[PDB]
């Protein structure tokens, strides 16, 4: 029910590329920037993507994101196991003057 | 054969910062706590005689405006610098159109350099900005402004 | 060790309120602002207060607005969270971040680093 | 022995802008229908290399940004010509830490330089404006602004 | 020869209206903002009306509000002062010039040249 | 009972110096810049001060002017009895949406 909306999940298989749609108006993400935060079970949520197109040190490149619109979109190459967990979107609305996350994704592997 | 050396500047000069992974500072005490673009290792300058160096390698004790030393905020026990300027910086990312806007936009009142230094080797360039229009950081940011009068 | 712990979690009577402190270490605490960031079982993350780097400036969300309070107190290095009338709805682990971003109408959110979160437990 | 003519221009140049005697016009069609701050007897110099020249004095069809010839926008009859900028042009009131912010001064918008030309020896500068915070003239101008990409 | 001359003047009938017609001649219209101005007898100067430079904005006084208003036609190069309900107040010698000026919060008016003004003489 | 408030009236011996002040809140004459006009008798009022420090070309040098604050005031340097007319402020009142003219000062010689 967020505002900022998300697949609730998708899969791939090992090695392979997945993409997450995030969508939102212009008040969050037309004006705002967004950031992409992924949740392994069992620890602390990291950040991932910042500034809708660049990483924190430490991160691997093989997760990319962009946006194009009012929508941005989390990419990831080179599909593995470990990096199974739960991405979410994350920006500010200025019309509601909070703080914003995505829905929910969790990338599985089969 | 040596030209004018960055550590004099002279009023109606123009200067040119770089601000290599820049990031944003909810308020700065040198700017009266407001927002404020800020990079580690910075550089730079002058447009008019081409001279350049990066801030951490400039000794802010000895640079001097017009004959005059600059005016320093001692602002929370942290020594600062002032380079005033005629008119507000203007400042944008690095190598796209994207353009950032200082805080001081509406007003006539004219913008300024700020540096805060150690005494050692660590410098940090500070500009005036309003918000995040160009990221969070660390964001290449690069900047132009011409040399203002002395502090009255 | 730059840490940012929080403490106060526990097992809590329905429609009672409780402070979740926040010590943090390893960085200057008034350089950065601090978010709140609960995860309720078989949910998803949702965003839940923000302070200002001085506590001048305290913002709510819409589900936690007037339940929820946020203070700051620079001098012990420590963001207070008082959660008040606690339901059903807000038994998560309540992350705490700390943020370098702005607010302003183009705003950018970096929500360094989180950490491991306290687990509320209201129920019987 | 002569430098670069002031003919061309590269991205990343810095521009230097005298308005003489510049007035204030409530709407420029070459910035679609903005007010500007104009100027008969300008000057233009460039920072970089020091070359400068009365815009009256230089013939528009023949300047060039790297290696291409300006965007004309013939508006209403009046060809004029645009030279672009990275960021905002910064404009203040020559003489005085009074300072000028353009139309454009919320937005993340680029600026650029546009003259209006008759081919002949009468050419005007027009800069982005948004009020009269310098006056309504005839009061002195002074500008500065770095040069940015060819039109897309 | 630069004018810019007002016609529509003579003995009036109380609670009447008359169009003040401003013929424009030796510079171009569509560059200045017309202002309408009025001086009644043994009193001073007082400013009525204003209108843009294309006719977008037009701008009264608070003594004129509702009883005045302006117009303008660029194609004639003529601006049109609409007088409504003529009182006993606004038997004034209406001059009419025009303006470069601003009108944002730094406004700076520069109404270079007045015309020689036409007199509404309202009585029996 | 203009916004602008003026002297009714100021008088002094040929060749002599006059001034005329004009006060106004910040509204009007702190925020926006005002105006100075001269009306000789007969004729149509003229432009002699503007910008608050300035004067159109063939005005006089004699007549100065200069805003200290929140007020302006005229200056008149070698009083003649040809410059004897009636003198105006003229401004933007931004709060008012309006312009505002000086209540009005009638310089005469004796």
């Amino acid at each position: 029910q967020s505002v900022l909306t998300q697949p609730p999940s998708v899969s791939a298989a090992p090695g392979q590329m997945v993409t997450i749609s995030c969508s939102g108006s212009s008040s969050n993400i037309g004006n705002n920037y967004v950031s992409w935060y992924q949740h392994l079970p069992g620890t602390a949520p990291k950040l991932l993507i910042y500034d809708n197109n660049k990483r924190p040190s430490g991160i691997p490149d093989r997760f990319s994101g962009s946006k194009s619109g009012t929508s941005v979109t989390l990419g990831i190459t080179g599909l593995q196991t470990g990096d199974e967990a739960d991405y979410y979107c994350g920006t500010w609305d200025s019309s509601l003057s909070a703080v914003v996350f995505g829905g929910g994704t969790k990338l599985t592997v089969l | 054969a040596p030209a004018r050396p960055i550590t004099n500047w002279r009023s109606g000069d123009v200067v040119w910062v770089t601000l290599p992974s820049a990031e944003y500072a909810q308020s700065q005490s040198a700017m009266g706590s407001h927002p404020a673009y800020w990079s580690e290792e910075a550089t730079i300058i002058n447009v008019a005689t081409g001279q350049r160096a990066a801030v951490s390698s400039i000794k802010w004790d000895q640079v001097t405006l017009n004959g005059k030393a600059l005016h320093k905020e001692t602002h929370s026990g942290l020594v600062y610098y002032q380079l005033p300027l005629m008119g507000k910086i203007n400042f944008w990312q690095q190598g796209t159109t994207k353009a950032g806007y200082t805080y001081n936009y509406n007003t006539t009142d004219s913008d300024s350099l700020w540096v805060w230094w150690d005494g050692g080797s660590k410098a940090y360039l500070y500009i005036s900005t309003y918000t995040t229009m160009l990221g969070a950081g660390p964001v290449n940011i690069t900047g132009l402004g011409a040399v203002g009068p002395n502090p009255v | 060790q730059v840490q940012l712990v929080e403490s106060g979690g526990g097992v809590v009577q329905p429609g009672r309120s409780l402070r979740l402190s926040c010590a943090a270490s390893g960085f200057t605490f008034r350089s950065y602002a601090i978010h709140w960031v609960r995860q309720a079982p078989g949910k998803g993350l949702e965003w839940v207060a923000l302070i200002s780097y001085d506590g001048s400036n305290g913002y709510y969300a819409d589900s936690v607005k007037g339940r929820f309070t946020i203070s700051r107190d620079n001098s012990k290095n420590t963001v207070y969270l008082q959660v008040n009338t606690l339901r059903a709805e807000d038994t998560a682990l309540y992350y705490c971040a700390r943020d370098r971003g702005s607010i302003v109408e183009p705003a950018a959110l970096y929500i360094d680093y989180w950490g491991q979160g306290t687990l509320v437990t209201v129920s019987s």
